[PDB]
RNA sequence: AAGACGCGC
RNA sequence: GCGCAUCAUCCCGCGCCACCUG
C-alpha cells in the first residue's frame, strides 16, 4: 500500500528517550529538545534563511575538510554511522572553530571570504536567539 | 600414441605461426591439459628444453606454459619433481633477472603443489656431488625452496647435513645454503637467527678453508640480513673471527674482515669503537695491497665503521684519511666498474659523516687532471656531496677553483654523458647567490659552445641552459636572459630534431623562470613559428611543443587570436594520434586551458566530431578531452550538445559520450548533484538490455556519480538507477561483472548497507546453485565493509525447538 | 583473482555455508556490538537492576555456542 | 527542512578514569573520559574542591583510556582507542590549555568490529611498549622509544595473531628492566563448534597465556597455557622489579587466585560476604573495579565487590615466594565503574550512576578492632558492614 | 594493477616507512589508477622496503622520485585500511616485451 | 609491432 | 578462417637483485 519516506535522518551518538517540541525562552521560537541516555541535552535549530544555511554548510565543510577530529575519526563518517545524514548541519564543529589558534582560522576567514569577528558573532546569534 | 601425436602439432602452432595462432593454441592447451594428463606431455616437453639450439623465446614461452599447466595441475607433477628441477636449474644458473626471477617462481610453484616428501626423496642424493656448477645450482634451489613452505620445516635438516663428518663438502654445501638463504629471505630470518649462528659457528670451527671461508662469508650474510638488531645471537661468534684476523691471511682474512665489518654496527657504539680501532691497523697494512677484490672488501669496511657513531670525526681524520687517501687515488685503480662504485659510495659516506670541507678542498685541485675517467669520479663525488649535505661552508677561494674546475671540465667535453650537466647543475643550484659575480663567464662559455660547427654540441648547451634558468633568474640578470631567449628564437630552424627538442625546452624554462609579458620575443609571431614545430614527427619536439603551447593557453592566452587558436586545435585532433601518454595528457590540458579561454562552442563541436575514428586510442582521449572541457567550463551548456550527440544510432558514439558522462561525474564530483536529473533517462536507455558495454558504461557512470554525490541526500534518484542496474548481476564477462560490483558498492556506500541487505536476503537460500553464488559473493562484498550497521539491519529468524535464533536483548523495554 | 581479501577474512560466508553458522556469526557480531558500544551497554544495565561488568561478563560467556549446540 | 544542531548540556557520565602528572608538575591530575568526550579536571588539596580545567569533543567512541610515562621523564602520556582503526598518542600542553597530537598509525577498519583492535590496551608498567588487542583473532605489539630529539617514536606493529581464540582482559606484567611481558585471559572454542552432544560447555577451562616481546628478535611468541579451574574476570598488575615480587591477581566467582611463572605456587582466598544475606545464597559475587597504591615503604590494593564494599588488599610475601593474602573490610561505597586513589590522602570514586563522589582518606586502618580475613584459615568468611569511618566525604560531583 | 588482473598485492601488515612512485607512475593512484584528488599518503609493509627495495616505484618497480598518494574516492571506499598495496609479481606483459625487445634490439 | 577479456556468421 | 568489441591497457629503443676470479 502507501509507503512514507524519510526526510532527515542523524547519529547524535548515545540513546536518546526523550523528544519534545516547545519552547525553551520566553520570547524566542519553537525547538526541538531532545535529552539522551548518557545525560545530555541538545536542541535542533531550523535555518531562517538560506545564505545563513550556505555560510554555515560552508564552514562546516571547511572546518571538517581543515580540522579533524582528535582520535582520527570521519566526522562524515562517524555522523553517517548507521544511516547517511540528510539535511542535518552540525554546529559542534562551528563552536570548536573558536578554540583553534589564529592562523588557521584566519586563513580560512579570508577563504570564506569574511572576518573572525562577525563569523563569531553570526555563530553566537544563534545561540542567543534560540536559547 | 594419439595423446602424443597431439603434441608436437600444438608446439609447432604455438612456435611457429602469428600470435592469433598461438594464443587460440596456447588456449586449448590449458582447456585440455585436465584430459590430457602429465607423463607424456611433460616426456615430449623437456627434450625441447634440453635441446642446445634453444632461443629465448621459445624457452620463455615454454617455460610459461609449464608454470601455467603447473599452476592447474594440484599434484599430478609428482614423478617429475626431480626431472623438472634437474632442468631449471640450468635456467636459473642463468645471470639473467627476467629468466632467474621466473626459475624461482617455477621451484615456488613446484614446492607449493608438491609435497615434501617426493621433493626430499628426490632431493638428497646431490647434496655430496663432486661437480661444482650442480652444487652452486643446488643451493640456488635449496634458498628458493626453503623460502616457499617457510625454513622451520627444513631447519632440522640443514642442521643434520651441516653436522655430517662424511666430509667437508657436506658442511660446505649446508653452510652455503644458510648463506643463501639469509641473502635471500631478508627479514624472515630473524625468529630463527639463533639456530643458524649455531649451525655456522662449528663449521667456523673448522679447519678447512674453504668451509672457515664460507663460514665467514654465511656470517657476513646473516648480519647484513639481520642490520637492525641481533647483536645478543651473534655475541658467541666474536672469538674465531678475531682469531682469524690476527692469524689467517688471503682470501680467508678478506672473508673473515668483511664478516666482521658487518658485525661491527650490530653492537653498541662502545664495542663498535673499541673493534675499529682494533681493526685500523690491519686496514691501514691491507689498503695497499694489489688485488683489487681485497681493495673493495676493505673500502666496504671502512664505509661501514665510518657509518656508525662510535667513531668521532677528529679521530677517523687524524688516523684513516691520510692514508686511505693517499692510496685509494689513482687511475689505475678509477680504469674499474665495481672500483669506481665502492669508492663513490664509500667517499660520499665519509664526507657526510665528517664533513665536507677538506674532501673537497683537496680533490677540487685533482679536478683539475687531464683523464676524463678521474675527472668523472670527482665530479660524481662532489655533486653526491653537495647533493647531500649542503653547499653552507664554502669560502671563496674553494667556490672558485670549484668553478674553475667546473668550467674547465665542461670546457673539454669529449664524452657523451648527461652527468656533465647533472653535475654542473647540481653545483649552480648549491651555489646560489654566492655565484652571482660569475655568471657573465657562464654565459659567455655556453654562447661560445653553442654557436659553433652546426648544432652537435648545442643540445648539452641547451639542455645546461634550461637546468640554470632558475638561478639566471634569481640572479637579478633580466637583460642577458632575454639576449638569450632571443638570440635562441633566430637559432629556432635547426633541422635536427634532438637539438630542436633542446631548443623548445630551453624556451620552456626561459618562459617559466620569468613572466610572458616580459619576454622579449613576438609571442604573436612566435605562435605560427611554434605551428610547424607542433605539425613535426619526433616524439621529443612533439612532447616539448604541445607543452609549450599548453603554458601559452595557460597564461599567455590574451596575446593569441581565435583564428589560430581553432588552427592549433585542428592539429592538435591531428597530433592526438601519438603513443606516448604524456604527449596525450598534455594535448588533453591544452584542450582545457583553450575551452577555458574562449567559448566551448567550436572546439566542443570539432571534439564531438572525432567520435569515428575507428580505434579506442583516440577516443578515450576525446572522452577526456570532452569531460575537461566540461568541467572547466559550465556543465548546463555541454549537456544538451552530448544528448544531441547521443540521440544518433552510431555505437561508437553512445560510448564516447557516456564514457565523457563518467568522466565528467568523476571530476565535479559533490557539485554535480544538480544534474543527476538530466542524465536519468541516458541511463535508463543504457542499462536497457542491448549491448554490453551499454551496460558497463552505465555501470561506471552510476558508480561515479553515487561517490561523488554521496553524503548529500540524493537517495531518490539513486534508488531508481539501482531498480535498473541490479537485474545486470548474472553475467559472465569479467569486465562487466567488475563494473557492476563497483556501481553495487557505490550504491552501497551511497544509500546505506539496509538496502543492500534487503535485495541481497531475497536469493541467500536460493535452490539453484549459480544464482545462490552470485548472491553469496555480493553479501560477502557488502559485509567486508560497515559491517557495524548490519546488526541494526539483520532480519529477524524464528528460532526452531531445538535453536535459539532470536536475540531476546533487543527487546528490553524501558 | 582478487579473492584473497574474501578468503582472509572471519565472519562471511560461502557457497555450501548452512543457517546455523550464518545465525551463530551474527550472534558473535551483535555480542561484540553491544560490547562496544557504551550507550546500549548502558540501556541494558539500566533495563535490569545489575552492572555492567556482570553484563559484559554474562555476554562473554554467551560467546561460547550461541544458536544451541551443532546439528 | 534544514536543521542545526546544537548541544546545551554536554555529557556527564563517566567510563573510564585515569590519574597522573599531566602537566610535567608534581600535582596530580585526573583524566576521565566520557561517552564520545575527553575532558581533564583536577581537584585542590587545600579546599577539596574540583575544577574542569579542558572539555573538548572527539566525535567517537572511546573503548580504551590509559596513562604512561617514559622511564627518567617527568610527563605522561594519553593512549586512547577509539572506534576507528588506529591508535593516537595524546599530550596536554599546559600554555595552549589544548591536546596536542603525538603519532597516529593505523592498523584496521573503523568500526566496532568484532576482529578489529581496540578493545582491549595495555601498556608495559616500565613505559617501553604497548599492547593492542581485539575481541577474537587480532593482537598487535607497539615499542615506545625516544629518539636523539626527545620526541616520541612509534616502531611497526608485530604479528601476534591467534585463530579461533577468545580473549577477556589483557593487562601488562612487570619485569624490572627485563623484556616486556603481557598476560591474557585467552582461550579456544575451535571443539567447542565441532561437538554435536552439546559438550561444548561442559570441559572447556580458560587459559592464562603469556607473551614476551624480544628486542633482539623483534618477534612475539607465546610463553606458557596454564588451564584455570574456573572462569575468570580480569586481572591485576602486581608491582614487581626491586619494590614487591611480580605476579598478577585473578578475580573469579567467590575467588581471588594469584600466579605468577616458574614455581610459584597458588593461592586462593574466598570473598567474605555480609552477615545475614538478604539475597539468594546461589547468587555469586564478583569484582568490579580495583585500584592500587605503589607506595615505596609498602603497597597496597583496593577492590569493590558487587554491592559496593571495598576491601583493602595486602599482599604477604618472602623475597621470593608467596605466603598469603590478607583481605580486610575498609568501607561501602556506592558502585563505581573505576576508581582511583591520589596522592596526598586523596580518594576519587568515578560512580556507575548519579553524582560522582571525592572521599579523603584520613586513617589506613592497619589492624584495626575489626578482625581480617587470610587464605592461611581452614575452610567461609563474614564480616559486619560499618558506616563511614577510614574515609570522609569533602566534595562531590 | 587494474588493467591487469594477474598482478597481486603482498597485503602484509603496512609500517612505519612511505612508498614512492617514478616519473611515469608520477600521479597514478596505487589501485585505481587515477589522478584526481590525492589526499592520503601511502604506508609501505617491512617486507617490501629492505635494502635494495628501497626507493622502489610501488606499480612498476623504478626509481622512486616522488611520494605515493591516496585518490578521494579510495579514501571513502574505505580501501585504504588495508595490507600493503605493492605489487610483488613481475607481470606477464613486461616479459614478453622485454624478450621481444632483446630479440629486436 | 603486445597483456589479458568476450561476440556471432 | 571472417567481421568485431572492452580495460586514460602496452607502445621507450639498454638496467644494473651479492658476487667470478687469480
Ligand atoms: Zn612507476
Ligand atoms: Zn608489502
Ligand atoms: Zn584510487
Amino acid at each position: 500500500s502507501q509507503k512514507a519516506e524519510v526526510i532527515m535522518n542523524y547519529h547524535v551518538g548515545e540513546t536518546v528517550l526523550s523528544l519534545q517540541k516547545t519552547t525553551l525562552i520566553p520570547g524566542g521560537s519553537e525547538s526541538l529538545v531532545y535529552t539522551t541516555l548518557s545525560g545530555g541535552i541538545g536542541i535542533l535549530v531550523p535555518f531562517t534563511s538560506h545564505e545563513d544555511h550556505d555560510f554555515f554548510q560552508h564552514v562546516e565543510m571547511h572546518l571538517r575538510s581543515e580540522h579533524p577530529p582528535l582520535c582520527g575519526r570521519d566526522h562524515l563518517s562517524f555522523r553517517s554511522y548507521y544511516f547517511p545524514v540528510k539535511n542535518v548541519i552540525d554546529g559542534d564543529l562551528c563552536e570548536q572553530f573558536n578554540s583553534m589558534e589564529p592562523n588557521k582560522q584566519k586563513n580560512v576567514s579570508e577563504e570564506l571570504d569574511r572576518t573572525p569577528p562577525e563569523v563569531s558573532k553570526k555563530l553566537e546569534d544563534i545561540r542567543t536567539r534560540y536559547a | 600414441e594419439q595423446k602424443e601425436r597431439k603434441i608436437m602439432k600444438l608446439l609447432l602452432k604455438i612456435k611457429n605461426g602469428t600470435p592469433p595462432m598461438r594464443k587460440a593454441a596456447l588456449r586449448q592447451i590449458t582447456d585440455k591439459a585436465r584430459e590430457f594428463g602429465a607423463g607424456p606431455l611433460f616426456n615430449q616437453i623437456l627434450p625441447l628444453l634440453m635441446s642446445p639450439t634453444l632461443e629465448d623465446q621459445e624457452r620463455h614461452l615454454l617455460v610459461k606454459v609449464i608454470d601455467r599447466i603447473l599452476y592447474k595441475l594440484d599434484d599430478l607433477v609428482r614423478p617429475y619433481v626431480h626431472k623438472i628441477l634437474v632442468v631449471i636449474e640450468p635456467l636459473l644458473i642463468d645471470e639473467d633477472y627476467y629468466a632467474r626471477v621466473e626459475g624461482r617462481e617455477i621451484i615456488s610453484n613446484l614446492a607449493k603443489a608438491a609435497g615434501l616428501a617426493t621433493m626430499i626423496s628426490t632431493m638428497r642424493p646431490d647434496i655430496d656431488n663432486m661437480d661444482e656448477y650442480v652444487r652452486n645450482t643446488t643451493a640456488r634451489a635449496f634458498a628458493v625452496v626453503a623460502s616457499a613452505l617457510g625454513i622451520p620445516s627444513l631447519l632440522p635438516f640443514l642442521k643434520a647435513v651441516c653436522k655430517s663428518k662424511k666430509s667437508w663438502q657436506a658442511r660446505h654445501t649446508g653452510i652455503k645454503i644458510v648463506q643463501q638463504i639469509a641473502i635471500l629471505m631478508g627479514c624472515a630470518i630473524l625468529p630463527h637467527l639463533r639456530s643458524l649462528v649455531e649451525i655456522i659457528e662449528h663449521g667456523l670451527v673448522d679447519e678447512q678453508q674453504k668451509v672457515r671461508t664460507i663460514s665467514a662469508l654465511a656470517i657476513a650474510a646473516l648480519a647484513e640480513a639481520a642490520t637492525p638488531y641481533g647483536i645478543e645471537s651473534f655475541d658467541s661468534v666474536l672469538k674465531p673471527l678475531w682469531k682469524g684476523i690476527r692469524q689467517h691471511r688471503g682470501k680467508g682474512l678478506a672473508a673473515f674482515l668483511k664478516a666482521i665489518g658487518y658485525l661491527i654496527p650490530l653492537m653498541d657504539a662502545e664495542y663498535a669503537n673499541y673493534y675499529t680501532r682494533e681493526v685500523m691497523l690491519i686496514l691501514i697494512r691491507e689498503f695497499q695491497s694489489p688485488d683489487e677484490e681485497m681493495k673493495k672488501i676493505v673500502l666496504k669496511v671502512v664505509k661501514q665503521c665510518c657509518g656508525t657513531d662510535g667513531v668521532e670525526a677528529n679521530y677517523i681524520k687524524t688516523e684513516i684519511l691520510p692514508p686511505f687517501f693517499k692510496h685509494f687515488w689513482q687511475h689505475r685503480m678509477a680504469l674499474d666498474r665495481r672500483n669506481y662504485r665502492q669508492l663513490v659510495d664509500t667517499t660520499v659516506e665519509l664526507a657526510n659523516k665528517v664533513g665536507a670541507a677538506e674532501i673537497i678542498s683537496r680533490i677540487v685541485d685533482d679536478l683539475k687532471d687531464e683523464a676524463e675517467q678521474y675527472r668523472k669520479m670527482v665530479m660524481e663525488t662532489i655533486e653526491k656531496i653537495m647533493g647531500n649535505l649542503g653547499a653552507a661552508d664554502i669560502d671563496h677561494k674553494l667556490e672558485e677553483q670549484l668553478i674553475d674546475g667546473i668550467l674547465y671540465a665542461f670546457q673539454e667535453q669529449t664524452t657523451e654523458d648527461s652527468v656533465m650537466l647533472n653535475g654542473f647543475g647540481t653545483v649552480v643550484n648549491a651555489l646560489g647567490k654566492r655565484v652571482k659575480p660569475y655568471l657573465p663567464q657562464i654565459c659567455g662559455t655556453v654562447l661560445w659552445r653553442l654557436n659553433n660547427k652546426s648544432a652537435k654540441v648545442r643540445q648539452q648547451a641547451a639542455d645546461l641552459i634550461s637546468r640554470t634558468a632558475v638561478v639566471m633568474k634569481t640572479c637579478q640578470e633580466e637583460k642577458l636572459m632575454g639576449h638569450l631567449g632571443v638570440v635562441l628564437y633566430e637559432y629556432l630552424g635547426e633541422e635536427y630534431p634532438e637539438v630542436l627538442g633542446s631548443i623548445l625546452g630551453a624556451l620552456k624554462a626561459i618562459v617559466n623562470v620569468i613572466g610572458m609579458h616580459k619576454m622579449t620575443p613576438p609571442i604573436k609571431d612566435l605562435l605560427p613559428r611554434l605551428t610547424p614545430i607542433l605539425k613535426n614527427r619526433h616524439e621529443k619536439v612533439q612532447e616539448n611543443c604541445i607543452d609549450l603551447v599548453g603554458r601559452i593557453a595557460d597564461r599567455g592566452a590574451e596575446y593569441v587570436s581565435a583564428r589560430e587558436w581553432m588552427r592549433i586545435c585542428f592539429e592538435l585532433l591531428e597530433l592526438l594520434k601519438a603513443h606516448k601518454k604524456a604527449i596525450r595528457r598534455a594535448t588533453v590540458n591544452t584542450f582545457g586551458y583553450i575551452a577555458k579561454a574562449i567559448g566551448p562552442h567550436d572546439v566542443l563541436a570539432t571534439l564531438l566530431n572525432n567520435l569515428k575514428v575507428q580505434e579506442r586510442q583516440n577516443r578515450v582521449c576525446t572522452t577526456v578531452a570532452i569531460a575537461i572541457v566540461a568541467e572547466t567550463c559550465s556543465p548546463f551548456t555541454v549537456l544538451p550538445a552530448l544528448m544531441n550527440e547521443y540521440r544518433v544510432p552510431e555505437l561508437n558514439v553512445q560510448n564516447g559520450v557516456l564514457k565523457s558522462l563518467s568522466f565528467l561525474f568523476e571530476y565535479i564530483g559533490e557539485m554535480g548533484k544538480d544534474y543527476i536529473y538530466a542524465v536519468t533517462p541516458l541511463l535508463e536507455d543504457a542499462l536497457m538490455d542491448r549491448d554490453l558495454v551499454h551496460r558497463q558504461t552505465a555501470s561506471a557512470v552510476v558508480q561515479h556519480m553515487s561517490l561523488g554525490v554521496y553524503g548529500f541526500g540524493c537517495e531518490d534518484s539513486l534508488n531508481h538507477l539501482l531498480n535498473y542496474v541490479w537485474p545486470n548481476v548474472f553475467e559472465t564477462s569479467p569486465h562487466v561483472i567488475q563494473a557492476v560490483m563497483g556501481a553495487l558498492e557505490g550504491l552501497r556506500v551511497a544509500i546505506g548497507p539496509c538496502r543492500m541487505l534487503q535485495y541481497c536476503l531475497q536469493g541467500l537460500f536460493h535452490p539453484a546453485r549459480k544464482v545462490r553464488d552470485v548472491y553469496w559473493k555480493i553479501y560477502n562484498s557488502i559485509y567486508i565493509g560497515s559491517q557495524d550497521a548490519l546488526i541494526a539491519h539483520y532480519p529477524r529468524i524464528y528460532n526452531d525447538d531445538k535453536n535459539t535464533y532470536i536475540r531476546y536483548e533487543l527487546d528490553y523495554i524501558l | 583473482q582478487l579473492e584473497h581479501l574474501q578468503s582472509k577474512y572471519i565472519g562471511t560466508g560461502h557457497a555450501d555455508t548452512t543457517k546455523w553458522e550464518w545465525l551463530v556469526n551474527q550472534h558473535r557480531d551483535s555480542y561484540c556490538s553491544y560490547m562496544g558500544h557504551f550507550d546500549l551497554l548502558n540501556y541494558f544495565a539500566i533495563a535490569e537492576n545489575e552492572s555492567k561488568a556482570r553484563v559484559r561478563f554474562n555476554l562473554m560467556e554467551k560467546m561460547l555456542q550461541p544458536c544451541g549446540p551443532p546439528a | 527542512m534544514f536543521l542545526y544542531n546544537l548541544t546545551l548540556q554536554r555529557a556527564t557520565g563517566i567510563s573510564f578514569a585515569i590519574h597522573g602528572n599531566f602537566s610535567g608538575t608534581k600535582q596530580q591530575e585526573i583524566v576521565v573520559s566520557r561517552g564520545k568526550i575527553l575532558e581533564l579536571l583536577r581537584p585542590d588539596p587545600n579546599t577539596g574542591k574540583v575544577h574542569t580545567l579542558l572539555t573538548v569533543e572527539v566525535f567517537g567512541v572511546i573503548r580504551s583510556l590509559m596513562a604512561f610515562r617514559l622511564t627518567g621523564g617527568t610527563k605522561d602520556y594519553i593512549v586512547v582507542g577509539s572506534d576507528s582503526g588506529r591508535i593516537v598518542i595524546l599530550e596536554y600542553q599546559p600554555s595552549k590549555n589544548m591536546f596536542e597530537k603525538i603519532h597516529q598509525e593505523t592498523f584496521g577498519k573503523s568500526g566496532c568490529r568484532r576482529i578489529v583492535p581496540g578493545q582491549f590496551l595495555a601498556v608495559d608498567p616500565k613505559g617501553r611498549a604497548v599492547m593492542i588487542s581485539a575481541i577474537e583473532k587480532q593482537k598487535l605489539v607497539y615499542i615506545l622509544n625516544r629518539d636523539a630529539a626527545a620526541r616520541l617514536t612509534i616502531s611497526s606493529p608485530l604479528e601476534a595473531h591467534k585463530a579461533n581464540t577468545l580473549v577477556y582482559h589483557v593487562v601488562g606484567v612487570d619485569v624490572g628492566f627485563e623484556n616486556p611481558m603481557f598476560a591474557c585471559l585467552e582461550m579456544d572454542y575451535e571443539e567447542a563448534d565441532n561437538d554435536p552432544t552439546g559438550e561444548a560447555a561442559a570441559n572447556t577451562q580458560q587459559t592464562l597465556t603469556f607473551y614476551e616481546l624480544d628486542l633482539g628478535l623483534n618477534h612475539v611468541v607465546r610463553k606458557y597455557s596454564e588451564p584455570l579451574e574456573e572462569h575468570g574476570n580480569f586481572l591485576i598488575t602486581v608491582p614487581g622489579g626491586s619494590d614487591g615480587p611480580s605476579g598478577v591477581l585473578i578475580c573469579s566467582e567467590n575467588y581471588i587466585t594469584y600466579k605468577n611463572f616458574g614455581d610459584q605456587p597458588d593461592i586462593r582466598c574466598p570473598i567474605p560476604r555480609r552477615r545475614n544475606d538478604l539475597d539468594d545464597p546461589e547468587r555469586g559475587m564478583i569484582f568490579v573495579c580495583s585500584a592500587t597504591h605503589k607506595t615505596k615503604s609498602m603497597f597496597f590494593f583496593l577492590a569493590q565487590t558487587e554491592q559496593g564494599d571495598i576491601f583493602k588488599i595486602t599482599l604477604e610475601t618472602d623475597e621470593d615466594m608467596v605466603t598469603e593474602i590478607r583481605l580486610k573490610y575498609f568501607d561501602t561505597v556506592p558502585v563505581a565503574a573505576a576508581m582511583c586513589v591520589l596522592k596526598t590522602g586523596f580518594l576519587f570514586v568515578a560512580s556507575e550512576f548519579g553524582n560522582h563522589y571525592l572521599y579523603q582518606i584520613a586513617h589506613l586502618g592497619d589492624d584495626d578492632e575489626e578482625p581480617e580475613f587470610s587464605s592461611a584459615m581452614p575452610l567461609t568468611f563474614f564480616f559486619q558492614p560499618r558506616p563511614l569511618k577510614n574515609l570522609v566525604l569533602v566534595d562531590e560531583l | 594493477a587494474k588493467h591487469h588482473p594477474d598482478l597481486i598485492f603482498c597485503r602484509k601488515q603496512a609500517g612505519v616507512a612511505i612508498g614512492r612512485l617514478c616519473e611515469k607512475c608520477d600521479g597514478k593512484c596505487v589501485i585505481c589508477d587515477s589522478y584526481v584528488r590525492p589526499c592520503t599518503l601511502v604506508r609501505i609493509c617491512d617486507e617490501c622496503n629492505y635494502g635494495s627495495y628501497q626507493g622502489r616505484c610501488v606499480i612498476c618497480g623504478g626509481p622512486g622520485v616522488s611520494d605515493a598518494y591516496y585518490c578521494k574516492e579510495c579514501t571513502i571506499q574505505e580501501k585504504d585500511r588495508d595490507g600493503c598495496p605493492k605489487i610483488v609479481n613481475l607481470g606477464s606483459s613486461k616479459t614478453d616485451l622485454f624478450y621481444e625487445r632483446k630479440k629486436y634490439g
